[PDB]
């Protein structure tokens, strides 16, 4: 087949920079019409791939200049010139010449922005989940910048590390930010010995953490 | 791309 | 106003077949053939096949060759790609494009999700959270296969909305949803979280109470 060698592997570009992905297909993409067909493709998080690109340089209506591609033979190159908030996911060179049709390794694009701190939120376990006897208690890290960021869990005061559970979001397409969900899980009975449970958050932000907390008795 | 039916 | 409709998932056993469907709406089927694109997670797409309407010509990717037999009722303006002997390096995620001679793939479907597994389907237990903004959630757990579709107040709350990915634990599904709403919104209006697991064909929602 032919091989789409595409670098790099991940890109990260400031708001407003430029951004240069590369193929290199194993051999010649020209058609025996005279055309080659190499394309390019974004996939943004959530959604399905949309072509960016067609016979090496041309542009469907719609897309913006700011994309703009070129190539010689092996070689074949996509710019993106001011980068925007929404650019961000994963882009794909693809050849259309050869049976069968293939998409180069993919380059996700990371915006870089301005710091920003975590807005923190913390929610006690629901009666309806306290029904069947677990408990999972839940803090909201949101919209924050960069994406490193670390939680701390205290049940009276003392350090909890098993049953927790963390997953971050994609960074958003309109601020360029990230979030992440903090999970506790315990027993219900466990639950129910102790009273405060407090969840802390340390960001390069600041040297202090935000905390948030709570107690079943209030 | 060219399409697999384009040759017939 | 072209659109390609294919199901949102698919829970297939190890050896057992899956059919994926891609049915066009306004456009003549005739004029444009049908491909099919499989997307892995995090990263890759991987060109599996194609239907011609207009020539019966058919064609697959040779890494799936033998198990790929691809298809088209042009009464129903559908499009079929039957996958045969799945394994566990089948699960991904399936699209259906278009494509007219010498053109481009200018029209997608939205994916099936297919999930190779021996597990029965779960469906989740949502949990309201409830405690200037006020930020509120859902909590999605102990679901089987992926995806779950979490929307707030059915869809008409869509920005300051944050749908974290799901975990795998315990061979089960966790994510949760939070969507920040004004203070003098909430409690005086209702917000419920909308939850709906296709694999399952189970819709749930929960709303949020002081």
């Amino acid at each position: 087949d032919v091989l789409m060698t595409q670098t790099p592997l991940s890109l990260p570009v400031s708001l407003g920079g430029q951004a240069s992905i590369s193929c290199r297909s194993s051999q010649s993409v020209v058609y025996s019409d005279g055309d080659t067909y190499l394309e390019w493709y974004l996939q943004k998080p959530g959604q399905s791939p949309k072509l960016l690109i067609y016979k090496v340089s041309r542009r469907p209506s719609g897309v913006p200049d700011r994309f703009s591609g070129s190539g010689s033979g092996t070689d074949f190159t996509l710019k993106i010139s001011r980068v925007e908030t929404e650019d961000l996911g994963v882009y794909y060179c693809f050849q259309g010449s050869h049976v069968p049709y293939t998409f180069g390794g993919g380059t996700k694009l990371e915006i870089k922005r301005t710091d920003a701190a975590p807005t923190v939120s913390i929610f006690p376990p629901s009666s309806e989940q306290l029904t069947s006897g677990g408990a999972s208690v839940v803090c909201f890290l949101n919209n924050f910048y960069p994406k490193d960021i670390n939680v701390k869990w205290k049940i009276d005061g003392s350090e909890r590390q098993n049953g927790v559970l963390n997953s971050w979001t994609d960074q958003d397409s309109k601020d360029s930010t990230y979030s992440m969900s903090s999970t506790l899980t315990l027993t219900k009975d466990e639950y129910e010995r102790h009273n405060s449970y407090t969840c802390e958050a340390t960001h390069k932000t600041s040297t202090s953490p935000i905390v948030k907390s709570f107690n079943r008795n209030e | 791309a060219v399409g697999i039916g384009a040759v017939f | 106003q072209v659109q390609l409709l294919q199901s949102g998932a698919e829970l297939v056993r190890p050896g057992a077949s899956v059919t994926l469907s891609c049915k066009a709406s306004g456009y003549a089927f005739s004029d444009y053939e049908i491909h099919w694109v499989k997307q892995t997670p995090v990263r890759g797409l991987d060109w599996i096949g194609a239907f011609d309407p207009k020539s019966g010509a058919s064609a697959s990717n040779q890494k799936v060759k033998g198990r790929a037999i691809l298809t088209a009722d042009k009464s129903s303006s559908t499009a079929y790609m039957e996958l045969r002997s799945l394994t566990s390096e089948d699960s991904a995620v399936y699209y259906c494009t278009r494509l007219r001679y010498f053109g481009y793939f200018d029209v997608w479907g939205t994916g099936t999700t297919v999930t190779v597994s021996s597990a029965s389907t779960t469906p989740p237990s949502v949990y309201p959270l409830a405690p200037s903004m006020v930020t509120l959630g859902c909590l999605v757990k102990g679901y089987f296969p992926e995806p779950v579709t979490v929307t707030w107040n059915s869809g008409s709350l869509s920005s300051g909305v944050h749908t974290f990915p799901a975990v795998l634990q315990s061979d089960l599904y966790t994510l949760s949803s939070s969507v920040t709403v004004p203070s003098s919104t909430w409690p005086s209006e209702t917000v419920t979280c909308n939850v709906a697991h296709p694999a399952s064909s189970t819709k749930v929602d929960k709303k949020i109470v002081p």
